[PDB]
């Protein structure tokens, strides 16, 4: 584990992340430069949920207790996809396929352990 | 090849020999040959003298182990001495994409291993030429495997432009491979007229010259030491037909009876997840029935 050192993923929820990341990045600065390309989506809050999903993608939890990855679940995704993807559609940007929803766990699967509300 | 160098290389190579080991343990996890091999042994020669098909594989894999883990060793900050592959860098190598990151120097890693591994096979007999092709044709396997990994680094995230690298297969895959490579290696009847019937064979394939002895026995004088006392498998929801028949493969086959062992264990599980930050796992007592040949 190491800590949080990107501005848009500081006080989330938790202050410490792994790497390399579900995108194969070296350092937080580089996968800080390409999150920080979603700061208008974060502003115009599309969706209350992609802050914290773009973090759990860039920077996903680290804990000292549980050691194995825990992804967001799908529904966070196709919640903050549901949100950005139409005002991001108007301006010629496809939603990106790193971001697809159904590389994600659904949530109520002991097999399948994620991030979710209820 | 001076006592300095020999010395800052030989921790690493170690380590890298017993990778080798470890990964020809799990190829051969439940087989009847199911490598009774140490480190120590391919320099004792000791448990292994035996030109058998089984010993070309232990030469590759523990040279192949010491190639890719100084290789990984170069590439990671464990050596001043070598950088990674900065030939080839910058360059454009295709449509969309060019050259960068630290592409793994294999060359360095081919460097040390022919150093250490190649080194024990003394002798200038035919057994010691055959042992040299092996350790080649598990090193070069090592080479073959490199693929080339990117990272995305397009408009968010898109792979419009990427920058890639040449980095190593996973060692499991490079086992998996061997195992292939041992499967169908050949064997060889035959100075100089030995050392033409090495050169008629390929540089990837793995070379034997004595049969096979019967893996079930046991055999003292070749560090054989029998299938009796040895975990199978039975019952599983996912096994291999070959993991299934392991049983029958090393325990009746061999004349030996099926036993079972209650073992109980301790792990993780049942884990529910806290909304935020947090996730919690109690542990439970879990009953495990063992197999093994008596
Ligand atoms: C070349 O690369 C190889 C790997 O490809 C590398 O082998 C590994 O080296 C590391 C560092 O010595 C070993 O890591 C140790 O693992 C043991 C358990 O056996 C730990 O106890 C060690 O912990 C130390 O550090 C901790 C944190 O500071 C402390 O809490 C602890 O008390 C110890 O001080 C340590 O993590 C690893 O075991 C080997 N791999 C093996 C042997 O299989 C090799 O060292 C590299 N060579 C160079 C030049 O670095
Ligand atoms: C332990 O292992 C030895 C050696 O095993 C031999 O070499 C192995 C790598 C394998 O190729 C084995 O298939 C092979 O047997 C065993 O000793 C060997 O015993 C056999 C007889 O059972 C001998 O075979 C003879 O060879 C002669 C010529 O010298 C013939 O005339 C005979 O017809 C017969 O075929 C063989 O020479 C012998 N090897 C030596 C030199 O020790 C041994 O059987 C085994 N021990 C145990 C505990 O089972
Ligand atoms: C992560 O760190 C932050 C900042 O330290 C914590 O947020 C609060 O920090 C203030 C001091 O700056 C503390 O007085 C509060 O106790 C913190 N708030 C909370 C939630 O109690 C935050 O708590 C940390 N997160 C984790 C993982 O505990
Ligand atoms: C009016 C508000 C306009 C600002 C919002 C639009 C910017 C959308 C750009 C999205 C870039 C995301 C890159 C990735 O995907
Ligand atoms: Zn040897
Ligand atoms: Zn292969
Ligand atoms: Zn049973």
């Amino acid at each position: 584990c190491q800590e949080i050192t990107v501005p848009l993923c500081k006080g989330i929820g938790y202050n410490y992340t792994y790497m390399p990341n579900q995108f194969n990045h070296d350092t937080q600065d580089e996968a800080g430069l390409e999150v920080h390309q979603f700061w208008p989506l974060v502003e115009i809050q599309c969706s209350p949920d992609l802050k914290f999903f773009l973090c759990s993608m860039y920077t996903p939890i680290c804990l000292e207790d549980y050691k194995k990855p825990l992804p967001p679940c799908r529904s966070v995704c196709e919640r903050a996809k549901a949100g950005c993807a139409p005002l991001m559609r108007q301006y010629g940007f496809a939603w990106p396929d790193r971001m697809r929803c159904d590389r994600l766990p659904e949530q109520g699967n002991p097999d399948t352990l994620c991030m979710d509300a209820a | 090849t001076g006592p300095k160098a020999y010395l800052t290389y030989s921790a690493s190579v170690a380590v890298g020999a017993q990778n080798g080991i470890e990964e020809c343990k799990y190829q051969f996890a439940w087989e009847r040959w199911n490598c009774p091999e140490s480190t120590l042994q391919l320099a004792t020669h000791n448990g292994l003298r035996s030109a058998t098909r089984e010993t070309s594989f232990v030469h590759a894999i523990s040279s192949a182990g010491v190639m890719y883990t100084l290789t990984r060793n170069c590439s990671m900050g464990d050596f001043d001495n070598c950088g990674c592959d900065d030939s080839r860098n910058g360059r454009i190598g295709g449509r969309g994409w060019v050259w960068g990151g630290c592409s793994d120097n294999a060359e360095f890693g081919e460097r040390i291993s022919k150093l250490f591994v190649d080194g024990l096979e003394t002798g200038q007999d035919a057994r010691a030429l055959m042992n040299l092709h092996n350790n080649e044709a598990g090193r070069l396997a090592v080479k073959e495997t490199m693929k080339r990994t990117c990272k995305c680094h397009g408009i968010s995230g898109s792979c419009s432009i990427q920058t890639c690298w040449l980095q190593l297969a996973e060692f499991r895959d490079i086992g998996n491979h061997l195992k292939i490579k041992h499967d169908q290696a050949l064997k060889l009847e035959m100075r100089g007229a030995i050392a033409d019937a090495f050169s008629s064979v390929a540089g990837s394939e793995l070379i034997f010259l004595e049969d096979s002895p019967d893996y079930c026995l046991k055999n003292i004088s070749l560090g054989l030491q029998g299938t009796e006392g040895r975990e199978c498998l039975q019952s599983g929801k996912n096994l291999s037909q070959w993991e299934r028949r392991s049983c029958k493969r090393l325990c009746t086959d061999c004349g030996l009876r099926v036993e079972e062992k209650k073992t109980e264990i301790i792990s993780s599980c049942n884990c529910k997840f806290h909304w935020c930050c947090t996730v919690k796992c109690e542990q439970c007592k879990q009953v495990v029935i063992k197999h093994f040949c008596a």
